[PDB]
């Protein structure tokens, strides 16, 4: 998910939009 | 963990902002 | 409006402390 | 929404408790 | 400046990458 | 004006997020 | 790292409040 | 609209900026 | 109160320091 | 610390919300 | 002081609530 | 630069102006 994924290195605003409804 | 919730404010704040319109749903587990 | 858009980034602060572990849906759709 | 109920008026714990999942 | 054009009104992400250098 | 203090606030970090590794610039001015 | 990338969006709203009118250049590197 | 609580929250983050090691007192009177 | 010196003008950082302790 | 300056931040913004009209003293000493 | 007691371990809002007025 | 100053050790607001155009 988000956190084990982001947490840990830097995400891009396009990595986040997968969080996204 | 305390890091762990200090990433996640910022990374809610990140998805307000990315979001837009669509919204989100913050699921930490 | 800006004033809802500042409002709004509030909003998502309050409900990631309020909701804790649970985690929140945020949803601006009228 | 949330922005309708909340952003006029300041919403209680009770009110934003109801956004938790 | 970034100020009238974006407080005034809102800026989308692509809008304010103008500001990026 | 206070209302435009905190705007900016938000547009910063706005900028922030969404330039990554190029930076901004802030000139109110 | 994201240790950096939490600390930078502090760094940028504590500029704001610093810089004022002034403005400030954010450059990560 | 909700303007005295979003002043007050950027308020808040001004002072622990401003303070340091002092600390600050908070009272929305 | 704060609130009221700081809410529609803004205060220095100068002027913040009033509420340090 | 920066981790612990960066903690205290987000402290001060939760204490600002959960304390509501009492108020808070942040005493970092 | 809450510092000690929060940054390593998250404080519950109960526990926070021991620092307001 | 300013991440590598500040962000191992604590800058001082004074300390931070230095970046401020
Ligand atoms: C914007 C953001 C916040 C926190 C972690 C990340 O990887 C990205
Ligand atoms: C911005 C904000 C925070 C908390 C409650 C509200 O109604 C609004
Ligand atoms: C993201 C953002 C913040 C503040 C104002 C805007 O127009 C846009
Ligand atoms: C406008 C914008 C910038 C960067 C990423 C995005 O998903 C959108
Ligand atoms: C730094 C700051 C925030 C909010 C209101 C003010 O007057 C000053
Ligand atoms: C809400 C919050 C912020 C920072 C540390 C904590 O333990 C709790
Ligand atoms: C105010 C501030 C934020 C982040 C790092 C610093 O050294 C100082
Ligand atoms: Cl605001
Ligand atoms: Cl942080
Ligand atoms: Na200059
Ligand atoms: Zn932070
Ligand atoms: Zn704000």
């Amino acid at each position: 998910g988000i956190v084990e994924q982001c947490c840990t290195s830097i995400c891009s605003l396009y990595q986040l939009e997968n969080y996204c409804n | 963990f305390v890091n762990q919730h200090l990433c996640g404010s910022h990374l809610v704040e990140a998805l307000y902002l990315v979001c837009g319109e669509r919204g989100f749903f913050y699921t930490p587990k």
